[PDB]
């Protein structure tokens, strides 16, 4: 796909499902694209989760620019089903945000710093 | 509210009706502003806002660059112009006198670009790739200041690159170093030491190395003299 | 041995030294310079340069790019490229003055000036007008609007009975200004029209044993003066709304398959750009216009409104009260992801967008 | 009469200036030095009307409305050097339309004005010597 940046390893990519599960139990999360997008724009989430399987790509495209000019961190999945399957849904869902960690705020706070690693920073 | 000069030229700070302190740059057309920023009048002077979460060269500034090498009259090649922000402020610095080639090869941006140098003569805009110098040195001359922002894993090659092109000997260069962009798995401060050791491995003479933190994660630029 | 340049400035020769041996300055004009410079892209030398490799007559040339090389083989002489030279340095370094030099401007004021709108020429080669164009529409539609109330309070001095019975403002514009008095009225002239045999009978009678005005020729032109320009707008119109189409499909045309270009473009006013619109969520495109409802429903925390401009759509504002809330937030959803496709980059899935949507309407409908 | 034609008249001023309004953001996608160099919605319209391009523009063709010496030059070469963007003949054309609708209603506005005065100084001539007609009626 060419709306994902970066390369996510598998062991990162279950590290997200499993935050943003922590994250439903145990503090606020957003989820579906339109959900994720007033997250963005409302400078609340900590964390945007975009799937790589979106079906037209074009749904999710505007996230990695509106998050970039908010300056917060997105993240990618392989799977969209996985995803809104996390999220306490059965249905699957192309994007989620985390507003607030909780019971996985370590968790997140490794996420986002490998994110920043094989993105480039230091 | 209290406008003043600064140890660099046409680069300003103000005194706010709250007690803030933010920098600003004589308003080289007054009444229009290029992002969302500010405009204040002073003493029938109008000033843009200048802020450093958006301008790595404010960010420079704040984090205490020692000299500025881009001042009245100066010329700038700008590798990595993108929307416009930053080298609409060297453009305010530069005034009328200098002038400023903004180098950047995404469509998408170069488009807003324009908007910022129809109405600025000390711009000249090139959609081309800064790792062909060849398909713009037909519009340029030499510089005194290679200002270099691309994101490219072997930025600091294609600006030295350029350099040999159009840095005058004695000239300046500002580069930015995007640590993440080279390589996110790296250690961002692994990476700028071994791509300032380029830059004196070629014979850039190193003068200045800042940590753009607060304002810009995972990045740092380097001031150093072209031999 | 020469060194060889090339730049906007013109064609120079350079010996080793760095002193210039000979040069053609280039014609100042915008149009055959930036040709010549996107041609040396591909290797073509400039035109300036092959007149230049013929008054001198050099055995070995070395010249900037490796792309010429092969073109100035071709051309008879023996040539290589140097990358960073020494003389392609001093010949920048003394850019700003050899302008003047070699007589390709007066002074450096306005060298600068033209290599400016060479450079903005060169790279603008390398949906605002679509925006400009339904606002220019809303004003129109608005003026005619304006017109025709006037027109009829005015006209209805002379001839009170037509004002109801013409309920088109077009048509009745026609009439004040094809007949002017009301005894000029004719059946064939009126037939023209489309007014059917029926029509023509109660206009006219209407006319005869009308209640109205005896007024001079000076006031009755003076009324057809509007009627002329309402008649005039209408054309405007139709004309604005086919350029507006042609450029709605051009610039979005997955939003147009959806609302119509018109609606479309009335979206992209309101946000501002299409990659404003792109970045927006359904629940904002859902009440885009209707602002002053929302912030009153924000401010107070009463209720918001359904739809803004998205009202227009034939299926909302045809459906009942209670339809419309849902037909809106699916056009909303749909609209976005129109939106985006357009915005960066897609190629058209407009078709499959709207029987998404008519089939989320037909299931609203059946209930 | 009086009334419904000052009416009008007070329509048309309006629109008017909502087209020139509309016009000059607009064409100055093409030409936005025009903007501030010509003060009057009549002839900035003329320009428009009479050019679309920037191109078209010549000394002679400015010359014969009146344009003066001084001027007819800081046209010329803010078109010379002019930042605006190229654009196809159907997108000035589109443009045009406007310019001569604005065109169009200044000279029906001035018929209205001669109008007005025929009527207001037959209805009512010592308020007309007071106001001038329009204001009066």
């Amino acid at each position: 796909a060419s709306y994902v940046k970066f390369e996510v390893p598998q062991d990162l990519a279950d590290k997200v499902l499993e935050a943003v599960r922590k994250a439903k139990e145990s503090g606020k999360i957003k989820k579906g694209t339109n959900e994720t997008t007033k997250a963005v724009e409302r400078g609340q989430a900590k964390l945007v989760i975009i799937a790589e399987d979106v079906q037209p790509e074009e749904i999710v495209a505007h996230l990695p620019l509106l998050c970039d000019e908010k300056k917060i961190p997105y993240v990618y999945v392989s799977s969209k089903k996985a995803l809104g399957e996390a999220c306490g849904l059965q249905v699957a869902t192309a994007s989620a945000a985390i507003l607030e960690p909780g019971e996985a705020k370590d968790l997140v706070d490794e996420i986002i710093k490998r994110v920043n690693e094989i993105k480039g920073k230091t | 509210i209290t406008v003043k000069q600064t140890n660099m030229e046409n680069i300003y700070e103000c005194e706010f009706n709250d007690g803030s302190f933010r920098l600003c740059t004589r308003n080289l057309v007054p009444n229009f502003n290029v992002y969302g920023e500010r405009l204040i009048k002073y003493e029938g002077v109008e000033y843009r806002e200048w802020n450093a979460f958006r301008s790595k060269l404010a960010g420079a500034i704040l984090k205490g660059l020692k000299t500025n090498p881009i001042r009245k009259g100066t010329k700038v090649l700008y590798l990595g112009a993108a929307s416009g922000t930053t080298i609409s402020h060297v453009s305010d610095i530069i005034e009328l006198n200098g002038k400023a080639y903004g180098v950047e090869f995404s469509p998408r941006v170069v488009r807003e670009l324009l908007l910022v140098a129809q109405r600025r003569p000390n711009i000249f805009p090139l959609l081309a790739d800064a790792r062909f110098p060849q398909s713009y040195k037909s519009v340029v001359e030499n510089v005194d200041v290679l200002y270099v922002d691309i994101a490219q894993p072997d930025q600091t090659d294609i600006a030295i690159y350029n350099a040999k092109f159009f840095l005058k000997v004695n000239g300046d260069m500002l580069l930015v170093i995007k640590a993440r962009s080279i390589d996110v798995t790296k250690d961002p401060k692994e990476i700028y030491k071994t791509e300032v050791e380029k830059l004196e491995n070629s014979n850039f003479e190193t003068i200045q190395i800042i940590n753009l933190d607060p304002y810009d994660k995972d990045h740092a630029i380097v001031l150093s003299k072209y031999k | 041995k020469i060194y060889l340049i090339e730049h906007v400035i013109g064609a120079v020769a350079y010996d080793e030294n760095g002193n210039i041996v000979d040069y053609i300055t280039n014609p100042r004009d915008l149009g055959k310079i930036t040709e010549e410079l996107l041609n040396n892209e591909k290797g073509i030398p400039f035109s300036a340069t092959v007149e230049l490799l013929k008054k001198v007559n050099p055995q070995e040339v070395v010249v900037e790019n490796e792309a010429e090389v092969p073109k100035l083989q071709a051309l008879g002489y023996r040539v290589s490229y140097e990358p960073y030279s020494k003389v392609s340095r001093i010949f920048r370094e003394s850019l700003p003055k050899v302008a003047i030099d070699i007589k390709f401007a007066s002074n450096e004021e306005d060298y600068y000036n033209f290599l400016h709108e060479l450079s903005l020429e060169y790279t603008r080669r390398k949906d605002l007008l679509a925006i400009q164009a339904v606002r220019a529409m809303d004003d129109i539609d608005k003026t005619i609007n304006l017109f025709s109330e006037r027109l009829r309070e005015w006209y209805s001095i002379h001839f009170p009975e037509l004002d109801k019975l013409i309920e088109d403002h077009e048509e009745y514009a026609t009439i004040v200004s094809r007949f002017g008095d009301r005894g000029f009225l004719t059946i064939d002239s009126l037939k023209e029209l489309g007014f059917n045999e029926q029509r023509i009978n109660r206009i006219l009678d209407a006319a005869k044993k009308s209640i109205g005005a005896d007024i001079s020729e000076d006031d009755l032109s003076a009324m057809r003066m509007i009627a002329n320009t309402i008649l005039d707008l209408y054309n405007i119109r139709r004309n604005l709304n086919n350029y507006l189409e042609g450029v709605m499909k051009e610039v979005a045309p997955n939003v147009t398959a959806l609302v119509g270009p018109a609606l479309g473009a009335r979206l992209l006013s309101i946000a501002g750009s299409l990659d404003e619109l792109a970045k927006m969520p359904a629940s904002t495109i859902q009440v885009l216009g209707a602002e002053k409802a929302l912030f009153r429903a924000l401010r107070s925390g009463g209720r918001p409104p359904k739809h803004g401009i998205i009202f227009q759509y034939p299926a909302i504002h045809t459906s009942p009260r209670w339809q419309r809330g849902k037909i809106a937030r699916a056009l909303a959803a749909k609209l976005a992801i129109a939106a985006r496709v357009d915005a960066f980059s897609g190629r058209f899935i407009g078709d499959q967008l709207n029987e998404q949507l008519k089939k989320r309407i037909d299931e609203i409908k059946e209930k």
